[PDB]
């Protein structure tokens, strides 16, 4: 199988017209103007994951080329796509605001859904136990994240401006920041 | 006939 | 086995009248009018008004025996309008709502080679 | 132009049916089983109450039915049924044989009595607004000779 | 092989003469066996001569919806000049579908643009309203040929006013003036056309018009 | 003769086929209304009898219950067997139908000897040959109703 | 089957009947009958009725009496309490009985029909896509017989008149390939066409009863009478028609649908390949025969040894001489114990996978599994009590009980609604 | 939470619209639309979907509950249920049969039961627990 940018996939095989490689079925995505930038695929389960430049990726079986699931992350170009060992677990990124997810497609669940600042990481304040750190950026939205898991539980986009600093009460229950946007 |  | 009457609409701007009878015109098989169908006399030259009265008299008509209908469509004339108005119409289309055979329609509105002077005056009328 | 079955024990409406006509002439026959519609159209449709389906559709008739009468007897097999039109035409149909038995033009206006007995033979009794009253004999075979006819003297609306 | 390589159909159909004779039951009642298990209407319009051009080059339009929508039967008869249409009674289902269509033909033949006329059939709660300069207040002359100039303005402006704001379609045929609408709508267009007949001038109706262009968009 | 059909109430004694009194007491398990019930044809034996033998023991047992609590307020209810053979002891003999035998009761008719005759060779043709019969029996025999038997009606009526 | 039938009355039913002609006064008694016969033809005392009526007709008349109980049912004669309770095992397999062992609508239909309730199944599931006048055709052939004669016995096996016989074979089997009521069915329906003057030609030609047809014509006349009358409400109005009886070719839409008329009737005695059921657990092979070749039926008991369960197919059906491999799942009027080597089957025809669980869906043999949960798998799931979902059907016995030897069907999309806790079968999806 | 983001030409319009008040005044005057539509996409994905592959009965988690009771010792079960993911597990939980007698539901009830014995895994055969209420 052989996929091109345009949206185009050939399905090539050896066959008598004296035996030559030919292309017996074609494959096309009919993507408005999206283009296949990333492509995987896994032999034992015959699953074909797409990324296009709009920021949105197709699971298809092969060779019937039937559409399992279409669904989007984005305005932007999905850099990169893999495939699990077993083929349960498809994992896309993209680099612009940087995107990581793990799409679990039998269950339709998310294993993982993380990200990364835009901006750098103007302050950082610890939790009072140090279970949790929130992490502030030039971009004004605040992130929760846990230490032990290293994951992002929240996301606070309130604050029109950069975020300059970030701190804690001593009850720990109560978080304060104060803004570029002329706002605590 | 159609049986036959 | 088919008898035939003669459906007349009177589409005045303020009512419509529906008139079915013989051939000849003397005898009055049945007469209704939006004024019978409808509770506020704004709405008596309503189109609704015309249907049910257009109903009423298709099932009078069923009762009597008549199965078709000449239509005689026709205006107040005069020195006023020489069109039928909505309710004329909506009369006709009720009448092939119920069912009857409508045989042929022409409009008898009284045009005037000659008129007296009309109501509104010289300044006009219906402002 | 729908006929609808009640039944007043049960109180429920049990059978509703369309009629190709507006009728005016509804029949039950004295074993209360067998129910006869006339339409406008000359259609006569015969339905079984009990079960509630058409058992006749008889179209011989070209004016608007006026007249319908049942007659027979329980545990007997000389079903039948007469049917009187507004122009003065009175047909006996049988409903064991399906078909027009014997047809009548003596009257002139509309027939509204219409009476069946036996004459130990049938005779019938065909009433219609011209104020006559006319007596007929008949049978299954091809017999049916007018007896008298009696002016009564008033628009017989039945008899 | 290529050079590269290694080394029952369950069908899906599943299931889900009138005797001549009667039968007598218990109850000593009769049974009997079952028995054996749209008009033609026509509608004459005429087309007046200033409308078969327009008839001819737009008729391509015109038959379709008649024909498959409405299921009629089309003609128009050269030698009388005139549209026949009728009902046939093995495929006609919509017993008014001749009638709609007969609306439909008058429409286009009082000068209504095809596709204006076609919201005839789309529709059962459109009518045409028609009257006459005259009946409005006698005008002559000159002044028969201003208030005509007031009715559709400048490039069309005044009578395309009244065509946005009450919602209908009005055709100003020289001194006669047909409105095609609802009810409701084609009275709104009325009081306006009439009012330019006897004097108002564009500019306030201009004005009273768009204040019942308001009220249609609330209600 | 039926299910549905009802009789009137003035009625005390009712006519009515075995099945009718199987769906009367599906209708109802007392049998409050009845206060005695009688068999007949039991020698037919026939299985919608003996269906009806056996579901009327079992109310005959409620209403001696009934009768037990109290003679008053539940009415008795009697039960009475027509037989024309003398081989009701297999009914009397089952448990289901009760624990101890009933007392059985035997009426014996006046009824004069029948001399009793064969044909000497059975006819496949057993409806002509009996209207033969039939014909030859009016013929010698002096002025007495004939009692016939035929399995099909329509035959009968041949 | 159950069938009414002329038959000579009880001595004492005799004796009784002469007593009404000397009630009166003494009286001569006559007897067309011979005396002789009369001792060795006449039973003493007639046979109880209840011995008569089939134990499977019992039940259902109690189930319409919708007793509670056959044993909690006091009566005098018995039948026995197991056979009892197969009949509603049986009755329940059918779909007549519930699992609570109530009446199903189906079930009250069965009763009013005087016909024993298996082929009254066949009576209901008779009028289904103008199949009426077949199912009438083929249970008026299984009630009177098997009219054609086989080679063994006429002894043909000289050597042309197999050959004829063989050509007479192959012609019942034009309509149905694989199955042998349909083969049946082409041929007595095929006489109707032939007229009479040449009927004998054609009985001779097929080797076929001349008389054991003309009951046939007779019976179905009176079978399709029954079924009008019970199928319409006019029951007593609906009169034979002779050209009711006339029947027009089937499609193989229909074949598929009669096949599933085969079914709803015998859905007990159904049985799969045994080595279709044990893969490799027997040897079997192309060159072994189809007498050779194996079934076993989901409803019949497990064994200790396989070949106790192994049931084989007869040699004079179709199926074994066509030489062909036959399909998974046969379908059999009865089980001919005849032959300690192999018991012989002779089955009616040949019923598909998805196909027999629609009889099962009917019927309770069936048993449903949990949803799946993989690719593609998922379950819709609309209302909090209905969902749409891909289930396993096993037919009759489950995996988890061995007493019994069941198979399980491929798994087919269906609708479940829950109810009691419990999902039924709304539809197959 | 994890869901991701979502004419006819007899047209049928009366009332004020169309411009017959009189209809409107004399008194004269799609959800279960919806509901039709959702059935045709749930059997639409049925039909979009046709697996036909063969499968035993019985999943594993339930085959190990018939034969812990049997054998009266479910830590063959309850090894699996620790080692089932979180999805696995609920789907499991949700799916156990709810028809009398209910040995399913009474089985799972002792294995667990079992397994606060052993007091190993105490939270997660709690967590079991609450599940099965829920």
């Amino acid at each position: 199988y052989t996929v091109s940018k345009d949206g185009a996939v050939f399905v090539w095989e050896f066959t008598k017209r004296k035996y030559s490689w030919r292309i017996t079925k074609k494959h096309f995505f009919y993507a408005n103007q999206a283009k296949v930038k990333c492509v995987t695929f896994h032999p034992a389960t015959r699953l074909l994951a797409v990324g296009f430049t709009s920021g949105e990726f197709r699971l298809y079986d092969l060779p019937d080329f039937t559409l399992i699931q279409q669904l989007s992350m984005g305005q932007n170009p999905v850099n990169t796509v893999s495939v699990n060992q077993t083929g349960e677990w498809l994992a896309f990124g993209s680099s612009k605001l940087g995107q990581l997810l793990v799409y679990e497609w039998q269950s339709e669940s998310y294993i993982l859904k993380q990200q990364g600042h835009f901006d750098s990481t103007n302050s950082l304040a610890y939790s009072p136990d140090g279970s949790r750190v929130v992490t502030a950026s030039e971009d004004g939205k605040i992130k929760v994240w846990d230490i032990t898991s290293g994951f992002c539980l929240a996301t606070f986009e309130e604050h029109t401006s950069s975020v300059t600093a970030v701190q804690f009460a001593k009850r720990g229950q109560v978080m304060f920041s104060s803004s570029l946007d002329g706002t605590v | 006939n159609p049986w036959l | 086995s088919q008898v035939f009457g003669v459906a007349r609409i009177y589409a005045s701007f303020n009512d419509t009248f529906v008139h079915v009878t013989d051939l000849s015109g003397k005898e009055t098989i049945a007469r209704v009018t939006g004024g019978m169908k409808v509770k506020a006399d704004r709405d008596e030259s309503s189109p609704y008004a015309a249907m049910l009265a257009a109903q009423d008299v298709a099932a009078k008509c069923k009762e009597v025996g008549i199965t078709a209908v000449h239509v005689k469509i026709r205006a107040t004339g005069g020195t006023r309008t020489k069109t039928p108005g909505p309710g004329g119409q909506a009369a006709l289309r009720a009448l092939a709502r119920s069912g009857l055979r409508i045989g042929r329609i022409e409009d008898v509105t009284p045009v005037p080679s000659d008129s007296t002077r009309k109501k509104g005056g010289r300044r006009g009328r219906r402002l | 132009q729908l006929l609808k079955i009640f039944h007043l024990k049960t109180g429920k409406v049990v059978r509703s049916m369309k009629i190709s006509s507006p009728s005016y002439i509804l029949d039950a026959d004295s074993t209360s089983t067998l129910l006869a519609v006339g339409g406008t159209d000359g259609s006569i449709i015969v339905v079984d109450i009990e079960n509630g389906y058409i058992t006749h559709s008889f179209k011989g008739h070209g004016g608007t039915i006026s007249s319908l009468k049942f007659y027979g007897q329980l545990n007997s097999k000389i079903w039948l049924l007469a049917s009187g039109d507004t122009n003065g035409m009175v047909k006996v149909w049988d409903l064991v044989k399906r078909k027009c038995l014997h047809t009548l033009q003596e009257h002139t206006s509309a027939v509204r009595g219409l009476d069946i007995i036996e004459v130990p033979s049938l005779n019938l009794l065909s009433g219609g607004r011209d104020d006559i009253i006319n007596l007929w004999d008949f049978n299954m075979k091809k017999k049916c000779k007018l007896l008298k006819t009696l002016p009564v003297n008033q628009q017989v609306e039945s008899c | 092989v290529a050079p590269t390589a290694l080394k029952d159909d369950d069908d899906d159909v599943l299931l889900d003469h009138e005797s001549k004779t009667v039968v007598v039951d218990d109850q000593g009642k009769p049974r009997f066996t079952s028995a054996s298990k749209i008009k033609f209407e026509s509608r004459k319009i005429m087309v007046p001569p200033h409308r078969m051009t327009p008839l001819r080059n737009s008729w391509t339009k015109i038959y379709p919806p008649l024909v498959e929508h409405l299921k009629l039967q089309v003609r128009m008869n050269l030698k009388t000049k005139s549209v026949e249409l009728r009902t046939n009674p093995k495929f006609t289902t919509d017993p008014g579908a001749l009638q709609k269509g007969a609306d439909f033909i008058k429409a286009f033949t009082l000068g209504f643009d095809l596709d204006d006329s076609i919201a005839l059939l789309r529709l059962d709660d459109l009518y045409i309203e028609t009257f006459e300069v005259k009946d409005v207040k006698t005008l002559t002359g000159d002044h028969l040929s201003r208030a005509i100039g007031r009715i559709a303005g400048k490039d069309g402006k005044t009578k395309f006013a009244i065509e946005n704001a009450t919602r209908t379609r009005i055709v100003l045929a020289d001194s006669k003036i047909h409105i095609l609408g609802g009810f409701t709508h084609i009275r709104m267009a009325r009081e306006s056309v009439v009012s330019l007949i006897l004097g108002s001038p564009p500019g306030k109706v201009y004005g009273n018009l768009r204040t019942v262009a308001s009220r249609l968009k609330e209600r | 003769i039926r299910f549905d059909s009802t009789a009137k109430e003035d009625t005390k004694v009712k006519f009515m086929t075995d099945g009718v009194l199987l769906r009367e007491m599906m209708h109802d398990f007392k049998l409050t209304k009845y206060s005695s019930i009688i068999i007949d044809e039991a020698h037919e034996r026939n299985i919608n009898t003996d269906i009806l033998i056996g579901m009327l023991s079992r109310c005959v047992r409620l209403r001696a219950k009934l009768h037990k609590e109290n003679p008053i307020e539940h009415k008795k209810l009697k039960l009475i067997i027509m037989s024309a053979t003398l081989r009701v002891s297999d009914f009397s003999e089952n448990k289901t139908l009760f624990p101890i035998a009933p007392p059985v009761l035997q009426v014996d008719a006046r009824q004069f000897p029948v001399s009793i005759h064969f044909n000497r060779r059975t006819a496949f043709n057993y409806t002509d040959e009996a209207f033969r019969k039939t014909c030859k029996i009016h013929q010698k025999l002096p002025p007495g109703a004939i009692l016939v038997f035929l399995t099909g009606q329509q035959e009968i009526t041949h | 089957v159950q069938s009414f039938e002329v038959g000579w009355v009880s001595k004492a039913s005799a004796n009784q009947r002469s007593g009404r002609a000397g009630r009166t006064g003494p009286g001569h008694c006559y007897r067309l009958y011979s005396s002789a016969v009369f001792e060795h033809d006449f039973e003493q005392f007639s046979k109880p009725e209840i011995l008569r009526m089939p134990v499977e007709s019992i039940v259902l008349q109690m189930k319409s009496m919708a007793i509670h109980n056959i044993i909690n049912f006091p009566f005098p004669t018995p039948p026995d309490r197991v056979a009892l309770s197969k009949a509603i095992q049986l009755l329940q397999y059918l779909g007549a009985l519930d699992n609570k062992e109530m009446i199903t609508e189906d079930g009250k239909k069965m009763s009013l029909f005087p016909l024993s309730p298996r082929f009254s199944k066949m009576l209901l599931v008779s009028d289904e896509k103008a199949c009426l006048p077949y199912i009438v055709a083929i249970v008026s052939a299984l009630s009177v017989g098997d009219p054609f004669i086989n080679e063994f016995e006429l002894g043909i096996n000289k050597k042309e008149l197999r050959s004829k016989f063989y050509k007479s074979r192959s012609q019942f089997s034009k309509l149905d390939k694989f199955s042998d009521v349909f083969r049946l069915l082409s041929v007595v329906s095929a006489m109707d066409y032939v007229p009479k003057e040449q009927k004998e030609i054609f009985m001779k030609k097929n080797f076929l009863r001349g008389k054991l047809m003309e009951e046939i014509v007779k019976l179905r006349k009176q079978l399709m009478y029954i079924i009008k009358s019970n199928t319409s409400k006019e029951n007593i109005a609906v009169v034979i028609r002779n050209e009711d009886l006339k029947s027009d070719i089937p499609s193989v839409i229909q074949i598929k649908l009669l096949k599933q008329m085969i079914c709803a009737g015998f859905v007990d005695h159904v049985a799969v390949r045994a080595d279709v059921l044990f893969p490799d657990d027997a040897k079997i092979t192309n060159r072994t025969s189809i007498i050779n070749i194996p079934y076993i039926p989901v409803l019949a008991t497990r064994t200790p040894n396989i070949e106790d369960c192994f049931v084989y197919i007869h040699p004079t059906s179709i199926l074994n001489n066509l030489g062909e491999m036959p399909p998974k799942y046969m379908l059999y009027y009865s089980l001919h114990l005849g032959g300690n080597n192999k018991t012989r089957m002779n089955t009616l025809c040949d019923i598909a996978s998805t196909p027999l669980a629609n009889i099962a869906r009917k019927g309770l043999l069936l048993t449903y599994s949990k949803p799946l949960t993989g690719q593609g798998l998922k379950t819709v799931n609309l209302s909090p009590t209905e969902r749409y979902c891909y289930v396993v059907p096993r037919f009759g016995s489950t995996v988890d009980n061995d007493l019994k030897i069941g198979w399980d069907l491929n798994p087919i999309a269906v609708h479940q609604k829950k109810q009691k806790g419990q999902w039924t079968v709304i539809k197959f999806i | 939470r994890s869901k991701p983001k979502e004419l006819p030409f007899f047209l049928q319009l009366s009332g004020e619209k169309v411009g017959d008040e009189a209809s409107v005044r004399e008194g004269i005057a799609h959800r279960r639309d919806q509901e039709a539509q959702k059935k045709l996409d749930a059997e639409e994905q049925m039909n979009k979907f046709k697996v036909t592959g063969r499968l035993g009965f019985e999943s594993h988690f339930t085959k190990q509950l018939r034969e812990g009771s049997q054998s009266k010792d479910y830590s063959s079960l309850l090894a699996t249920l620790i080692n089932f993911s979180p999805a696995a597990v609920d789907l499991e939980i949700r799916s156990l049969n709810s028809f009398e007698p209910f040995d399913e539901i009474v089985w799972f009830i002792d294995a667990l039961t079992q397994g606060l014995k052993s007091n190993k895994n105490f939270e997660l055969y709690e967590t079991f627990m609450s599940l099965l209420f829920k």
